[PDB]
């Protein structure tokens, strides 16, 4: 029995991701991907201080001695072959202890910025070591563009699966009708803690709505009126921390959230703080009033709260996919 | 046989975007997966020469992506040429909805011309309705030189368009292979 | 099914021959609709009789581009040498039809070899034809080719386990799709 699954979802929400925990759950080369990380790294930095003058207000540095680094951070910020001398692991370990750097991280929803941004800048002592082994971890968090389609194969309990990845920006939409046709069942992704977000795209669409249009195009679509789709709601850990800090109100985003209780059939996790589990549940909901508008019956929606970039989440949600196909005979 | 006739006006409608849309992997199984997507579109083409106001268009064949039709084969002498600007717009309404749900942007580029044409049936293999003349050649120059987005028609035709109350705006002269200097008109949307 | 049902079967191991007018839209500016037609029809009519003396399946005929197949339905080993046989009797039909017409026909021959998909598109007037980056090729050959010659591809040439004597294609200086990705073509003397 072989079962074809699909990744949708638009530009980072983190389909690459799940394809990798596949790997690292149901499956030498970790020596490529430290060039990657690096990369990420270098494009974390030079992010985050090119932005602090472009802020609507600026935002100042806490040490003028820094300004000397932001100085050479921005002359090698196109240069193509990057060598990576000891000296900018330095510099750039000493712009993310400035006080003023760090104010301008937070206000990092206001301009694009990768998602690894904090977890690669806090370890630079330990990617700078020229003897540094990528941790798990580290490459479930590296990010790279994906354009094109990848297929995946593995097993599980003697059963075949063959998972697509296809690119999420706009310009890569194109190419996912090539996958329509026969399809199992359709993972759509989403990045539950974009909500204070735009896209890269125009840097005008909200993310998050971006994700719902999307969503509406997917279980809508002519050719997919039979086709069930499972909602990973992804990003749960950015969400909870985003929720609590209480800097960014959901409400300033979408507004209708300020009529939205928790449903009583709503299970928290243990310990789970009220206002998470009220968050979570509400962009739940906004994806569930599409898919409950139409379909009559002939496929469904089965929603998931999921972090990516935790093996122990995964294992437990696509054991829960597994069931799912296999007692609805997909 | 052969049968001649004085006025049947002719169109090609293409879609140039598409040679690029196709590629052969091992995903889509060797193209496959992006012809099952032209056959949907030429599908939703077809289905459009079943609504009543189009009983007089007749398709007469698809060149590779290019949508090939012609009105005036069952013969205001020249509504039928009208008729084939309407169609031609139909087909951009199909190729829109078409793009909303393959999130793509295809778009249709059109040719018409009119005149005198040959029918019938030629060779010896099988029997094929097709339409011959200069007539036809110039319709396809009309696309083959044609903006997206746009109908390109030839000088008489715009003529003819412009009796039946529609504005066109000139697109100048232009050396179409084999004919030479033509002077030749967009139709106003 | 949500997806039309698609008519369309994959073949590897097949050859792909075009032919078409040189100056067609030129020659159809002079002569009146009827003899462009006659002397159209008694070109392809001879040429549909020695497709199938040469193991082809005919095609279809877009206005003077002529093409045809080996290999197909059912598969032959002897494909690439059918449509080069196919090529060599095609040309001397040319002539002779040039002869008692006293029209000026000529038409280039391209071949190429590979895999192609198969069948009909769409939902009205149905015609079997083929779909692939090889039959692209092939295509561009004939485009890339030389009035009154054969001209094939190194794939092509690898099949036809040197039974005819062949000379430089220079193709890549004559078509720039040929260039670009690199063909290495030859003319068939
Ligand atoms: N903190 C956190 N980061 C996550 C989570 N899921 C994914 N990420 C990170 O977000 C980034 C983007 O994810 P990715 O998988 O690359 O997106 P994508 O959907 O494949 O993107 P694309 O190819 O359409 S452009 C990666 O750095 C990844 O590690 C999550 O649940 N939590
Ligand atoms: C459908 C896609 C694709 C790529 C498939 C293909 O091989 C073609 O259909 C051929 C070559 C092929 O079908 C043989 C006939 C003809 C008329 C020569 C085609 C056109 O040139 C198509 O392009 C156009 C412009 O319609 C092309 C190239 O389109
Ligand atoms: N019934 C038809 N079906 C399809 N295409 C047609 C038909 N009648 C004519 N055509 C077309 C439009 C013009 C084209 C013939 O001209 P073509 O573009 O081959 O050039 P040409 O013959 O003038 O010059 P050349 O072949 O030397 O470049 O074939
Ligand atoms: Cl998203
Ligand atoms: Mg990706
Ligand atoms: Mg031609
Ligand atoms: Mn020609």
């Amino acid at each position: 029995a072989t079962h074809r699954l699909l990744l949708l979802g638009a530009g980072e929400s983190g389909k690459s991701t799940i394809v990798k925990q596949m790997r690292i759950l149901h499956v030498g080369e970790k020596a490529t991907k430290v060039q990657d990380i690096k990369n990420n790294l270098k494009e974390a930095i030079e992010t985050i201080v090119a932005a602090m003058s472009n802020l609507v207000p600026p935002v100042e540095l806490a040490n003028p001695e820094n300004q000397f680094r932001v100085d050479y951070i921005l002359s090698v910020m196109n240069v193509p072959d990057f060598d990576f001398p000891p000296e900018f692991y330095e510099h750039a370990k000493a712009l993310w202890e400035d006080e003023g750097v760090r104010a301008c991280y937070e206000r990092s929803n206001e301009y694009q910025l990768i998602d690894c941004a904090q977890y690669f800048l806090d370890k630079i002592d330990v990617i700078k070591q020229d003897d540094y082994v990528p941790s798990d971890q580290d490459l479930l968090r590296c990010r790279v563009l994906t354009s094109g389609i990848f297929e995946t194969k593995f097993q599980v309990d003697k059963v075949n699966f063959h998972m697509f990845d296809v690119g999420g920006q706009r310009d890569e939409r194109r190419k996912w009708i090539q996958c329509f046709n026969d399809v199992t069942a359709i993972i759509f992704v989403v990045a539950s803690s974009s909500y204070n977000m735009v896209i890269r795209e125009d840097n005008q669409t909200n993310r998050l709505q971006e994700a719902l249009n999307l969503f509406k195009s997917i279980w809508n679509n002519r050719w997919l009126r039979t086709i069930s789709v499972i909602l990973f709601l992804n990003k749960q850990d950015l969400l909870a921390e985003k929720v609590l800090a209480g800097k960014s109100k959901i409400e300033d985003y979408f507004p209708e959230f300020a009529r939205y209780t928790t449903p009583e059939d709503a299970t928290p996790e243990p310990g789970e703080d009220p206002r998470v589990t009220r968050a979570k549940y509400f962009i739940r909901d906004e994806f569930l009033r599409i898919s409950t508008a139409s379909g009559d019956g002939r496929h469904y929606c089965y929603p998931h709260f999921t972090c990516a970039v935790d093996t122990e989440n995964i294992r437990r949600v696509f054991n829960d996919c597994r069931d799912i196909i296999q007692r609805m005979h997909l | 046989y052969h049968q001649s006739y004085d006025c049947v006006c002719v169109m090609f409608a293409s879609i140039p975007d598409f040679k690029e849309f196709y590629t052969e992997s091992d995903v889509n199984k060797e193209g496959l997966e992006c012809l099952r997507l032209l056959n949907e579109i030429i599908a939703d083409f077809d289905d459009l020469l079943s609504k009543p106001k189009f009983s007089g268009v007749e398709k007469i064949k698809t060149i590779g992506s290019t949508y090939m039709a012609a009105t005036g084969l069952s013969a205001r002498q020249y509504m039928h040429i009208g008729t084939m600007v309407e169609f031609a717009y139909a087909l951009v309404g199909k190729l829109d909805a078409i793009n909303k749900h393959s999130f793509n942007d295809f778009k249709l580029r059109v040719g018409i011309n009119h005149g005198p044409v040959i029918a019938g049936v030629i060779g010896a293999q099988k029997p094929q309705y097709d339409i011959w003349g200069n007539t036809v050649n110039v319709a396809s120059r009309m696309d083959s030189t044609g903006v997206l987005d746009k109908i390109q028609v030839t000088e008489e035709t715009s003529l003819i368009l412009q009796t039946l109350g529609y504005t066109c705006t000139c697109r100048g002269i232009i050396n179409v292979k084999g004919k030479g200097d033509l002077k030749t008109y967009f139709v106003n949307t | 099914m949500m997806f039309h049902k698609i008519y369309i079967q994959k073949h590897d191991n097949v050859s792909i021959l075009f032919a078409d007018i040189e100056g067609f839209t030129s020659l159809a500016s002079q002569c009146t609709a009827q003899e462009l037609v006659m002397t159209l029809n008694e070109l392809f009519a001879r040429f549909d009789k020695l497709a199938a003396e040469n193991h082809c399946l005919r095609i279809k005929i877009l206005g003077d581009c002529y093409y045809c197949v080996s290999g197909l339905p059912e598969a032959r080993a002897d494909h690439a040498h059918c449509c080069v046989e196919m090529g060599m009797d095609m040309i001397e039909a040319i002539s002779l039809v040039r002869e008692m017409t006293g029209v000026n026909v000529n038409m280039r021959v391209g071949i190429h070899s590979g895999r192609v998909h198969c069948g009909v598109l769409g939902l009205r007037k149905w015609q079997f034809d083929v779909w692939s980056n090889d039959v692209t090729l092939a295509n561009h050959m004939e485009a890339g080719g030389k009035a009154g010659r054969i001209h094939i591809t190194k794939a092509t040439l690898s099949y036809l386990n040197g039974d005819y004597e062949v000379e430089p294609g220079c193709g890549g200086e004559r078509n720039a799709y040929l260039k670009e990705h690199s063909i290495e073509t030859f003319l068939i003397l």
